[PDB]
RNA sequence: GUACUCUGGGGAUAACAGGCUGAUACCGCCCAAGAGUUCAUAUCGACGGCGGUGUUUGGCACCUCGAUGUCGGCUCAUCUCAUCCUGGGGCUGAAGCAGGUCCCAAGGGUAUGGCUGUUCGCCAUUUAAAGAGGUACGCGAGCUGGGUUUAGAACGUCGUGAGACAGUUCGGUCCCUAUCUACCGUGGGCGCUGGAAAUUUGAGAGGAUCUGCUCCUAGUACGAGAGGACCAGAGUGGACGAACCUCUGGUGUACCGGUUGUGACGCCAGUCGCAUCGCCGGGUAGCUAUGUUCGGAAGGGAUAACCGCUGAAAGCAUCUAAGCGGGAAGCCUACCUCAAGAUAAGAUUUCCCUAGGACUUUAUGUCCUCUAAAGAGCCGUUCGAGACUAGGACGUUGAUAGGUUGGAUGUGGAAGCAUAGUGAUAUGUGAAGCUGACCAAUACUAAUUGCUCGUGAGGCUUGACU
RNA sequence: UAAGUUCCGACCUGCACGAAUGGCAUAAUGAUGGCGGCGCUGUCUCCAGCAGAGGCUCAGUGAAAUCGAAAUCGCUGUGAA
RNA sequence: CAGGUCGAGUAGACCAAGGCGCUUGAGAGAACUCUGCUGAAGGAACUAGGCAAAAUGGUACCGUAACUUCGGGAGAAGGUA
RNA sequence: GAACCCACUGUCGUUGAAAAGCCAGGGGAUGACUUGUGGAUAGGGGUGAAAGGCUAAUCAAGCCUGGUGAUAGCUGGUUCU
RNA sequence: GUGAGGGGAGUGAAAUAGAUCCUGAAACCGCAUGCAUACAAGCAGUGGGAGCACCUUCGUGGUGUGACUGCGUACCUUUUG
């Protein structure tokens, strides 16, 4: 809320309402809208969160992930409408916000350790 | 043509149910109050002269303050003209008001603002010119003018040679903005992409010259 | 965000392994080229008994950068590595099989057959 | 570089017509009654009725 | 351009500042009183209030980061047991600046900072 | 012999650039044998003739030898048109698509690399195109110094030798704080027919001016076939420019954390100083591009080559002599910005000042007393404004700045205590603690009491209205 | 090498190599000359942000080379050109 | 002459005994210049030339080619803790 | 590889802090090594692992004083009506 | 400021003979009065010439200034120039 309340109104209007709750590290899926001429369908995108960014509706969260042996990170912006849905598929425990790092480390060295209750 | 008079309040976006982000600029609208109409036969021209916001009386002089009791308004922190003909002169009356509802949703708009101060600014800033080698010898000369001329022909420097000077803080209008949103409850416009000058400046509104 | 002198691996089987760009196509004083775009390329390593050699000139289209793609709502797509697929003199694939994923701004005419090898396209 | 020419006093004194001094905004205390500088604390320790030195 | 920054230079080092606004703000919790330039004085505002709001309330912890940004233990026992029961009931402006003329060095503007309920 | 060198002189006398000239150079025109299946002139054009320009090679020796101190590259340009692309046309040995040739047109645009000191040149790959020239072969008190042309050394060659070169090779100090003119920005003064606060007209000035590809018309017109349009519409790019920070990133030495060495705070614990911010990982505002948005759209007027209508001189013919049209990225407008020092100093709205004496230089007269307006400034709190200025906001009838309170964000589990461990550590209290610049409230602190400037109805003549 | 007036190997009409003004080689050595590669990077595409020191303003002290005299504009022409 | 903690050390970081803060300051936080830190994608495309900068860097063990005057090359290269 | 002795590269400095330096890198560092004190060699002479190098910020013939007011077919200047 | 410096007083024929003190020029630098000067382009003068101020024998006069206007590119040397 470092905004002018106008702008805060005209944002908060557009707010997503559903919306779970996930930390750095925890491994998820979204399910992605593609829209080619009149089809539409759901594209499932899993992999882990290394970065958050709580902005409001200017929230964001990067997902990466190694697809057919190439790493490919995507920056999801939270409350559009191409993201359909959010599951989290298991909880990360790690000791930074930003999980940068992983991205110079491959196989068992990238592992997560689970978040145990 | 006949216009608004708002303040740039910052951007954000708008998002589309198809998920595309746009990036819009928030103008905050005063309701702009008719202070003056200037006609062919006194002033030798069509114009409409408006004000808006408010200001204090220890602030308003004496001959503002009788120019605006004359239209019978609430002293405003500026005063500005539209010129006009007379299909829009029409309908507009000493004493009146102008909101937000003069646009539509779609409709293109010119957006003229005041651009930020950049101050005393070098050839590189201002002009894009191109800086020489880092290494490989070069003497104190990175980001110099380099030559301004010729030789003793024609043995002077050209009128509008570009070289370092006061940048930023001027008159700026940006054309081709859609308008995303127009809301009458706040007052607001919402009109898509970057528009001149700082949060909180004085922005002009106006109809596209362009078709 | 390819230039002239940078390097890619290959998207495909052709044969060539790595590429160097030495131009990119499509206009007066163009700097960079980005996935969907043409570069012509010279081969600097590619396996024996292959189709293409060490040393030849060929045309390309970008599939993968480092720089990434950005997408209406916002997002951007990054990659861990800038790859390229090989095409002919009148600028069609050459290869049968597609290695790794590609995006959707390869869906045209002229390389559908990139999309329908490709094992994801995101 | 370095002029051609010797500059006249003339010149000289059109140069230097901007050196002019211009004096400070003084006023009369009215706790105390001696001029002071404006919104400045007087040489005795008084401003607008506080005293800072006993 | 310097658009919407805060904090000054006072031409010296990151360190020697903090280090020199630390002593200002050690002598003016102990003397209650004191003369310097006044760019200084204005600057010693931000640093020497939110000592006393944080002295408002007596606790191990509060103490301890008082004396990590003091590093006098006479400054964080007069601040714990003077100044903030003092202060309790004051929202903000515990300083006043005064401008007190020019100094004969090098004709440098002063300014006198002051408790404000001294004495 | 002197390149190890020195003195007195010369622009009386050479090398650079300038000047005169134009043999040479480049460009243009006249005649026309012939070539072109016939057919000089679609395109070429022998033998000969006449000019233009002032980019070449030269001639002369007028300026400079009490110094005009540069081959190329870099940075930054400005002009010409004998036009490279884009625009408009005539002819064709122009079916179409293309091409050839000539005329008009200077608005904009007009490659990156390999080799070499190169200019040039050859080569690779692009582009709509990679034009020709002038500007001290533009630019070194703006940069470089690879080549050439000091002093060292060597090779080939010449000389008995000192040494030398239609040569080669390795190495080899680039000074100047800008007075005047000019230019880019930014102020002070006065003027503008009493003074003041605003809003303005536009005589004029500057900026901008580029273009690819795909689809469609339509596989239509054209053509045997191969191929394949004009005109007229959509979509999407390159380069360039501006504004902006919502998005994506960079930075972020006053924000958070991890960690090494050492010293200290009496000790443990907890902290701080120093080591490039010690190092390392993140990161708020601001600034910013590689990020975002937008622009060169459309239309009027006069024209260039060119094409005409009607029409005589000259019973015909003829775009022309009367008269009437069409016609280009070019000109004037149109778009953006500036603009009344436009001394021709413009216009509109509103506001302010309505006192007495003496005297003679009898007048917008000179001296006394009274009066001090509308406003402007000094000063202070300051700014997304700024070198200083100027400009914007506010000064208690107050949110201008700091602080305070709340929120937001970033970092990521404070200290203390308690549990489990022999211990390093882990967990709970608790997503805690701390959080520059952000948002919102709030007179707690500072914008005090003030002073200065600016006057007192604005000359005369004539005309029209009263 | 995509592209090599440089580099390496070979050829020999050696303008004008050649045997102690030594010839041809040669391990090691060289702040020696030429060419190529890996890594690396603000050298560059193309620059951005930040830190310190100047620059700028105020107070004090206080130079320099130069200088016939200056009321010291543009263009075209003229003219020790 | 020359102490302490690490250290091979009289190297180096921080300290002891013992000395100093270098005889103009105060503000501001523009262009441009000097010295530094970081930098998206690319990685010599720069340039006469990788000039400058970036980079490598310790101890123990393993392992190490052509060539050679048998000494070297060699800390070759490269790897593990 | 420090001290010590050198001077290969670059930026800065060039009316400098300095009439040859600073900073970052660089070479030698038990030897043909570096260095203190005191001596010897004197100008067509000395000395030189040789650059015409050095011989008191001076070297293809040191400095000082005399011949000397050298000579100059050259340049400049030459005073009231 | 028990400073420097000055104003009175006093001495002296004279102190503007007051101590770096006879006379006291010029370059150069101040203050005061009069006139001119902020729409106009250049060796700065010269030949004309309105107005203003002071004086005055009251003018067909004297002193200072100089709106506006015709003409007008320093001096020396060396040179065909
Ligand atoms: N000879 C004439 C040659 C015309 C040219 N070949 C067509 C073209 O692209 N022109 C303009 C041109 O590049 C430029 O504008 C002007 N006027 O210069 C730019 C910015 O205005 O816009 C383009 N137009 C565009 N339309 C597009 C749109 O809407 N989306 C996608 C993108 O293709 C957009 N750019
Ligand atoms: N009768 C009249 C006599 C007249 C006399 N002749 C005049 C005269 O000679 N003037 C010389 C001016 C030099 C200097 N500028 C003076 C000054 O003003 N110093 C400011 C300090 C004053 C302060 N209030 C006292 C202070 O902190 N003391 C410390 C202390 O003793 C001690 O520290 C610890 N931790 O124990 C010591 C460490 O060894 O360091 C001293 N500090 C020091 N700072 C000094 C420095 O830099 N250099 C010289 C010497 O003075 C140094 N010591
Ligand atoms: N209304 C205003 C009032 C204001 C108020 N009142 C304030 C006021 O008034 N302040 C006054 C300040 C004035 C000043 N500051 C004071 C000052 O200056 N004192 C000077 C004191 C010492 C002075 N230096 C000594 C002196 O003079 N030595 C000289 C010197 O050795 C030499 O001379 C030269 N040239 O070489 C020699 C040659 O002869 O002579 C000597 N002398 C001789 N004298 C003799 C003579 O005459 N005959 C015979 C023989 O014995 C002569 N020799």
């Amino acid at each position: 809320s470092g905004k002018h309340p106008l702008v805060q109104a005209i944002e908060n209007s557009q707010l997503k309402t559903d919306l779970p709750e996930f930390a750095p590290g925890d491994t998820v899926v979204v399910q992605v809208k593609v829209k080619e001429g009149d089809r539409e369908r759901l594209q499932a995108f899993e992999g882990v969160v290394i970065a958050k960014k709580n902005r409001g509706l200017n929230s964001a969260f990067t997902v990466r992930k190694i697809s057919s042996g190439v790493g490919v990170e995507r920056v999801f912006q939270t409350h559009s409408p191409v993201v359909a849905k959010i599951e989290v598929k298991r909880r990360g425990d790690v000791r930074r916000a930003k999980l940068y790092y992983l991205r110079d480390l491959s196989g068992k060295a990238a592992r997560i350790r689970e978040k145990l209750p | 043509a006949i216009g608004l008079v708002g303040r740039k309040c910052g951007m954000t976006r708008i998002f589309t149910d198809a998920g595309v982000s746009v990036p819009v600029t928030v103008i905050e609208v005063d309701p702009n109050r008719i202070t003056q109409i200037k006609t062919l036969e006194t002033d030798g021209y069509q114009a409409v002269q408006v004000t808006t916001g408010e200001r204090r009386e220890s602030r308003v002089t004496n001959a503002q303050k009788g120019h605006f009791a004359k239209a019978g308004v609430a002293a405003g922190r500026l005063v500005k003209e539209f010129r006009v003909t007379e299909a829009e002169l029409e309908g507009r009356e000493v004493g009146g008001t102008i909101g937000v509802d003069l646009f539509t949703v779609g409709q293109i708009v010119d957006v003229t603002g005041q651009s930020k101060g950049k101050g005393f600014q070098g050839g590189v800033k201002r002009w894009n010119f191109r800086t020489q080698d880092a290494t490989h010898g070069n003497s104190v000369s990175h980001r110099v003018l380099g030559s301004t001329g010729q030789n003793q022909t024609p043995g002077r420097v050209f009128k509008g040679k570009k070289m370092a000077g006061h940048l930023g803080d001027e008159r700026v209008t940006v054309q081709g903005l859609e308008i995303v949103s127009v809301d009458t409850e706040r007052s607001v416009l919402v009109v898509k992409g970057a528009i001149p000058g700082a949060t909180g400046g004085d922005v002009i509104v106006r109809p596209t010259i362009k078709a | 965000m390819i230039q002239t002198e940078t390097m890619l691996d290959v998207a495909d089987n052709s044969g060539a392994r790595r590429v160097q760009c030495i131009k990119v196509l499509g206009g007066s004083h163009r700097r960079y080229a980005s996935v969907g775009d043409i570069i012509k390329v010279t081969v600097k390593e590619a396996i024996p008994r292959a189709r293409v050699k060490k040393g030849d000139v060929m045309n390309a289209v970008v599939v993968r950068t480092k720089f990434g793609i950005r997408r209406p709502d916002g997002s951007v797509i990054r990659f861990d590595d800038n790859a390229a697929v090989i095409l002919n003199n009148n600028k069609a694939p050459i290869a049968t099989r597609i290695f790794g994923p590609v995006t959707r701004e390869l869906r045209t005419e002229q390389f559908m057959k990139i999309i329908s090898l490709a094992p994801e396209v995101l | 570089a370095v002029q051609q020419n010797r500059k006249s006093r003339s010149r000289r004194d059109m140069r230097r017509s901007h050196d002019a001094l211009t004096e400070n905004a003084l006023t009369v205390d009215q706790a105390t009654g001696e001029t002071h500088r404006r919104h400045h604390v007087t040489k005795d320790g008084f401003y607008r009725g506080r005293q800072l030195f006993a | 351009m310097r658009h919407r920054n805060s904090g000054v230079k006072l031409g010296r080092t990151s360190s020697h500042r903090k280090a020199m606004f630390e002593n200002l703000a050690n002598s003016l919790f102990e003397h209650e009183l004191i003369k310097t330039t006044l760019p200084k004085a204005k600057e010693l505002r931000r640093v020497a209030e939110p000592l006393i709001t944080l002295a408002k309330n007596d606790t191990v912890a509060n103490r301890r980061l008082a004396f990590a940004r003091t590093r006098n233990a006479a400054t964080v026992g007069k601040l714990f047991t003077v100044l903030g029961p003092r202060y309790k009931e004051r929202n903000g402006g515990y300083l006043r600046v005064l401008k007190a003329g020019f100094r004969a060095g090098d004709a440098a503007p002063m300014a006198y900072v002051e408790l404000v309920d001294r004495e």
